[PDB]
């Protein structure tokens, strides 16, 4: 029985970044998408 | 008197910088002991070991950039140095004065040797020889060529038939110094050799590297007498000792192991400094070690005979 | 910005010395990123700490992203957007004293420099160029959010 | 247009696979 | 979920009870996941149970679990010491039952090795790692740590031997395929490396695998390392690893190194607030990721934060590498450079030199310093003499390295026109250093002419003593 995996060494203990990430990447896109 | 290892002696902010080489001999005529000690903030300072302490006894300047190595002769009077400029210097330790400057260019003279006779230089060279320098002459005598890379460790077998050398590729070069012929080109580690030393009979050929290993090595036959390991990160310096059947070295994680050759097993470890300890050297009788590093510190260790 | 010091401490004391006030507890904390040493006056009752709890911590001059400058009057019905949104425990104090370990002849390298939130005192210690807002009398904002 | 050089690389370099004792 | 939850029932069944060794071995079982203190405690409650009220020595598995929690907690001499206990109890009873405590005996082994491997006793482990497989030859994991072992001691071609020996023995292997995929990409060869860890993707059981993704990911990472003209080429690999990462952040919504990949993208992509926010927020989560560190140094230098940036390098120098990384030595040296602190500057450069002496980087680094140290105290008209021969000299040296340099160079680094500039400018700098050097020369006979007067002055207050005495 083995508890640290390839998987799971790349994840955080319990904090979430996806919302903000994605919200952050959908600023940077649309102001690229905004400039032309 | 039973008598262990231990610290005994402790030298605070040394050098302003940190510590890169030290040297330890003996002197009959004057009958005290004497350390070199070489530092990046460019200065060479003279400590005379006496009623067991350290006691200054000259301060010389001159180099430009760090100074990489500092070396004393077995008989003579005379101390060495060179700095991260490729400048040699040669003092006086009488005096402390400068008995001449060598300008090994802006490559050449990386770290230094004194012969057996203390009558030549050899340092490494960034093209891949070793340049050998009359004490006396100073000017560069010949050079053996291993056509290899960078040299960074240099060592003199002292019955003088050979001069090794280690490369940045981890290979090692024994030249046979009565010929000026490549005797032996062995593979040796795969990570660069910041030292390498002979036995006092010779007979051995000690090297470290930055794999953490320490390869025993019959130059006789150069064949692998053994590997050693312990070391947590890079070793940088190895001595033999005076004895014949120990020596130590230091590493990059703060600690100097003492290592039996004959069982091959690391005997002692000082965990005393608080950085990379770059020179680790014995004394005349090998009863005492003295160890310098990035910390700025002088440690001196007793040891049993 | 008007951000005067920022890191991530840990919390490794709590009244040491024993509880002093009920509601009121003193913080020993490390910081990481920047070996800053930390005492902090909390009141616990309404945002309790435990030991090995850790936070960001934020010393501003100002609450306002865009630099502007208060009066040090309570202004509750102000809505422009405030540093205090993105935290838990906001203090508003004044630097009363900043130590050092400068000589006659040398600069500090250490500094000291104490807070007073209304009487909560804080103390913060470290290397003298993470400290080169502080100016004594001048009030600053104590920012700090518990991070799991 | 005088500087160190140095070219900063923004490095996502993932860890070393784990082999930690194994729990019988 | 549930493992909570049967921690709770074990908890709570444990204080209810003082004595049940098998509440305790239970609850042991599950605060190892995330408690290993938790999982200590209640391991050594079970064996003070054992030794007082059974009075038996403890099973050879609570021993071995106990040592490997003390292995992930750093006590190494009570890991080996519980590791030895566990292998004699193991061979002690083995009469009861052979078989089983065969297996406890192979799973005790490795880990005695892999602790050996912990101690720096690599010829122990690696001999009981040989040990083990000369009469396991199915147990992957021993040829996977001889070649780690080997790849640590720089033999490659020793460690893909290993590597390839695992995946013999288990043909669909993710650790030994990431391996080898790994040796390949660390001797920058992109395609081996590519096919190796797209194989895993290629399999069912791994079809969306967040290691080799983001190693797929990290790969046109790299390519936005080194400068290149063609900008829609960037910009598509740019895309690219910015896909792969959001894919992995879909699918693992806590993957620390997809967020971080993102950051550096951004970063790369010259949002460098964007960059800042992400690596913030990667910096909560965890502080042992030195590239998170690095990359927060280095927003923080373009932010033109050189008091944080300096000490970010510094702080992660000291703490994630033992010996001297002269790339972070270089980040941290420019950093010194844009703050201005030029001696703080040719220290660390000095530094790194020290240890790679053959850089020829290092050495054109270590010019500029000196010329812009040299330049700084000539143009100081309040330099005294000592100080303008040895800018004098310095000068002199920074010459003669940019003329080497110029010479010979690494091109693909910096290029030897510029070098040859910056020694003429040096050489321009040593010819006005004649009239410096003059300039100094007569400051310091004017330094010895007040001196002068100061005796003069105070052989006259010995004057009116005399006065006083008589």
């Amino acid at each position: 029985r083995v508890w640290r995996t390839r998987t799971t060494i790349l994840q955080s203990t319990g904090k979430n970044f996806s919302k903000n990430i994605f919200a952050i990447l959908q600023s940077v896109k649309a102001r690229e998408e905004g400039r032309a | 008197m039973t008598n262990q290892y231990g610290i005994l002696f402790k030298q605070e902010q040394a050098h302003d910088d940190a510590i890169w080489s030290v040297a330890w001999g003996t002197n009959k005529k004057e009958n005290s002991e004497t350390v070199v000690t070489g530092s990046l903030d460019d200065l060479v300072k003279v400590w005379k070991w006496r009623d067991e302490r350290l006691d200054l006894q000259w301060s010389l300047e001159g180099h430009q950039l760090g100074v990489v190595s500092v070396d004393i002769s077995h008989t003579l009077p005379i101390a060495a140095s060179s700095s991260l400029d490729a400048h040699i210097r040669l003092w006086d330790l009488e005096n402390g004065k400068q008995i001449k400057s060598i300008d090994a260019g802006p490559v050449d003279a990386w770290t230094l040797a004194f012969s057996p006779d203390s009558q030549y230089l050899a340092t490494g060279t960034h093209v891949g020889k070793v340049n050998i320098f009359g004490v006396e002459s100073g000017k560069k005598e010949y050079s053996l060529d291993t056509r290899g890379k960078f040299i960074l460790s240099i060592a003199y077998s002292p019955d003088g038939k050979y001069l090794a050398s280690g490369a940045i590729d981890g290979i090692i070069n024994i030249f046979d110094i009565a010929t000026g012929k490549l005797l032996h080109t062995l593979e040796g580690h795969a990570m660069p050799i910041r030292s390498l030393t002979f036995s006092p009979d010779s007979q051995l050929l000690v090297t470290a590297s930055d794999d953490g290993y320490i390869k025993i090595y019959d130059v006789q036959h150069a064949n692998l007498a053994g590997t050693l390991s312990g070391h947590a990160s890079w070793v940088l310096n190895v001595a033999f000792c005076p004895d014949d059947t120990h020596f130590v070295s230091s590493s990059s994680d703060k600690s100097v192991k003492v290592w039996d050759v004959g069982t091959r097993t690391c005997v002692h470890t000082f965990f005393d400094h608080q950085d990379q300890v770059w020179g680790v050297k014995y004394n005349g009788n090998g009863s005492k070690i003295v160890s310098v590093g990035d910390d700025q510190e002088i440690h001196i260790y007793d040891c049993p005979i | 910005a008007g951000i005067l010091f920022e890191d991530i401490f840990d919390v490794k004391d709590i009244d040491p010395e024993g509880k002093k006030f009920d509601r009121v507890s003193r913080l020993h904390c490390e910081s990481e990123s920047f070996k800053m040493d930390l005492i902090l006056d909390v009141n616990i009752q309404i945002y309790p700490v435990d030991l090995g709890d850790k936070f960001r911590l934020v010393i501003a001059s100002t609450l306002y992203e865009d630099g502007t400058l208060d009066d040090g009057e309570y202004n509750p019905t102000d809505d422009r957007p405030s540093r205090a949104d993105q935290f838990e425990y906001v203090m508003y104090g004044k630097v009363y004293r900043i130590e050092g370990d400068e000589t006659s002849t040398e600069a500090a390298t250490r500094l000291s420099a104490y807070v007073s939130y209304g009487g909560l005192l804080m103390r913060l210690q470290g290397d003298a160029n993470n400290l080169h807002g502080f100016e004594v009398d001048s009030r600053v904002y104590l920012l700090m959010k518990k991070l799991a | 247009r005088s500087g160190v050089v140095c070219r900063v690389k923004y490095c996502n370099s993932l860890p070393d696979i784990p082999f930690d004792p194994k729990f019988i | 979920e549930k493992r909570d939850i049967a921690k709770g029932h074990l908890k709570k069944v444990t204080e209810q009870y003082p004595d049940d060794v098998e509440a305790w071995i239970e609850l042991a079982q599950i605060l190892e996941q995330t408690d290993i203190q938790g999982a200590l405690s209640a391991y050594g409650t079970a064996t003070r149970i054992l030794q007082e009220k059974v009075q038996a020595d403890v099973p050879p598995e609570i021993l071995n679990n106990v040592g490997a929690l003390h292995f992930r907690l750093g006590n190494l001499g009570e890991a080996k010491k519980y590791f030895l206990a566990s292998l004699d109890r193991a061979k002690a009873e083995a009469e009861h039952d052979e078989h089983y405590y065969n297996a406890i005996s192979v799973t005790t082994s490795y880990n005695l090795a892999r602790l050996y491997e912990a101690m720096c006793e690599f010829h122990e482990a690696e001999k009981l790692y040989k040990n083990i497989l000369r009469e396991h030859p199915n147990y992957v994991d021993c040829y996977l740590r001889l070649g780690a072992m080997a790849r640590d001691k720089g033999n490659f071609y020793e460690a893909s031997d290993w590597f390839k020996e695992a995946l013999q023995i288990n043909q669909d292997h993710p650790d030994a395929w990431s391996l080898i995929g790994n040796l390949h990409l660390a001797k920058q060869e992109w395609g081996p490396g590519q096919k190796k860890f797209e194989r895993i993707l290629k399999q069912p059981s791994t079809q969306s695998d967040t290691y080799s993704m983001l190693a797929l990911g990290n790969v046109w990472l790299q390519t936005l390392h080194q400068p290149t003209r063609d900008r829609e080429k960037e910009k598509r690999h740019q895309d690219r690893a910015l896909a792969i990462y959001k894919q992995v952040l879909r699918n693992d919504a806590k993957n620390l190194y997809a967020a971080n990949g993102i950051g550096a993208v951004l970063a790369h992509k010259g949002y460098f607030r964007e960059a800042r926010d992400v690596f913030a927020q990667v910096r909560e989560a965890t502080a042992d990721i030195s590239d998170v560190w690095l990359n927060l140094a280095h927003i923080y230098v373009e932010q033109k934060q050189y008091i944080s940036a300096v000490q970010m390098y510094e702080n992660c120098l000291r703490k994630f590498y033992k010996h001297q990384n002269t790339e972070v030595v270089l980040y941290l040296a420019r950093a010194l450079f844009k703050c201005g602190k030029l001696q703080e500057c040719k220290q660390t450069l000095l530094k790194a030199r020290h240890v790679a002496p053959s850089d020829t980087v290092l050495m054109f680094n270590v010019a500029l310093v000196l010329q812009r140290l040299a330049t700084s105290v000539l143009k100081d008209e309040k330099s005294n003499l000592k100080e303008v021969l040895n800018a004098v000299k310095e000068l002199e040296l920074a010459h003669r390295y940019f003329s080497y340099l110029s010479k010979v160079g690494d091109k693909m680094r910096f290029d030897l026109a510029l070098a040859a500039t910056e020694a003429r400018q040096c050489s321009d700098l040593l010819s006005q250093a004649q009239y410096h050097v003059a300039r100094a020369r007569k400051q310091d006979e004017e330094e010895r002419e007040l001196r002068a007067k100061q005796e003069q002055e105070k052989e006259l207050l010995r004057q009116k003593l005399l006065k006083e005495q008589e």
